[PDB]
């Protein structure tokens, strides 16, 4: 069972976060001087097009990951810089997850891997992203409310297309299918050789288990496609490690997504669902896919 | 720690909407 008292009041932890974010740290350099500002307007556009440089290349993915240490290096020394722009990065890897893993799934295997590094080597990361995480797609703690109100739809993460008119459906979906896409992957990698012996993995694979269990213990009348859309997400990019991971407990709460819950809300006839159940059939055939490895 | 109801579900061959440990199991209780 869940308590979802718990996981509301985690919601609000991380969305308290969030306002204290825009508290202490960006106003703070709205209001700061002039050379530090262009010093880092040189370091923000420094860093922003390095993820998407990013390949299938295990060679290059090296490559981004020491530019961009090097680039955070620069602002160790200075609390304000550093939380700033360690926010920043937030964003902008939340960014690359609802915009270019959104084109392209497969993109999210190299952006969680860059990520999940960044996250074990500047662990004031953490807290940064996980707060943009759960603000902006909420269905990666299990978090749902209703949507028919205008504060429900802001807490779930949907933005104005203009004055009194939300963003379309695919838009939405699409976003969050690819900000979990990525934070899926994340769970499902293993730490660098340089970090496993000496850190504990900051978002690991128990994170996808609440994932799947506390959406299958939402009530049914919140569930929307959107919860579909990123479970199929996230069966691409972790399905086969989950079942690596839990075995036939796995392989039963895949079956309750898959089967379960597809049927329960099937007159909905929701394109995430019926995405879902032909994941599910692809496994109960012997053909589940994941992403290809990276190449050298 | 682990209740005695949820040692069963985590035993039987499903689990139910609603009733799915928030916890994952441990390696002793995957097959
Ligand atoms: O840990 C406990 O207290 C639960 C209660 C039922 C049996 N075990």
């Amino acid at each position: 069972m869940t308590n979802f008292d718990k996981i509301s009041k985690m919601f609000w932890h991380y969305k308290d976060k969030i306002a204290q974010i825009k508290q202490d740290i960006v106003l703070p350099i709205k209001k700061a001087d002039v050379n530090v500002r262009n010093l880092l307007s040189r370091h923000k556009r420094k860093i922003n097009p390095k993820f998407g440089q990013l390949t299938n290349s295990n060679q290059q993915l090296f490559k981004i990951q020491n530019e961009l240490t090097q680039l955070i290096n620069d602002t160790k020394g200075d609390s304000l810089a550093y939380h700033w722009i360690l926010n920043f990065i937030a964003k902008a890897v939340v960014h690359q997850a609802e915009t270019e893993v959104r084109v392209k799934p497969e993109s999210a295997l190299p952006l969680g891997k860059l990520t999940l590094y960044l996250l074990v080597q500047f662990p004031e990361l953490q807290e940064l992203f996980m707060a943009r995480l759960v603000k902006k797609c909420p269905f990666v703690i299990g978090f749902t409310c209703e949507i028919d109100t205008e504060k429900g739809r802001q807490n779930m993460g949907w933005k104005r297309n203009n004055e009194n008119k939300w963003e379309d459906n695919t838009s939405y979906d699409e976003r969050m299918g690819g900000i979990l896409s990525l934070f899926a992957i994340i769970t499902r990698l293993q730490l660098p050789q340089e970090f496993i012996t000496t850190t504990s993995h900051p978002f690991p694979i128990a994170l996808s288990w609440h994932i799947l269990a506390r959406i299958c213990n939402t009530p049914l009348n919140l569930i929307t496609n959107t919860h579909f859309v990123i479970l199929g997400s996230w069966w691409d990019a972790a399905a086969v490690q989950f079942l690596q991971a839990y075995g036939n407990q796995a392989s039963k709460l895949l079956i309750l997504i898959g089967e379960e819950l597809t049927s329960r809300m099937a007159e909905k006839k929701y394109v995430g669902a019926a995405r879902l159940r032909i994941l599910l059939e692809a496994w109960q055939n012997n053909n589940m896919e994941s992403f290809p490895e990276m190449s050298p | 720690d682990l209740a005695e109801e949820t040692l069963k579900i985590f035993r039987a061959n499903k689990f139910e909407l609603g009733l799915v440990p928030d916890i994952p199991p441990p390696p002793a209780l995957v097959a």
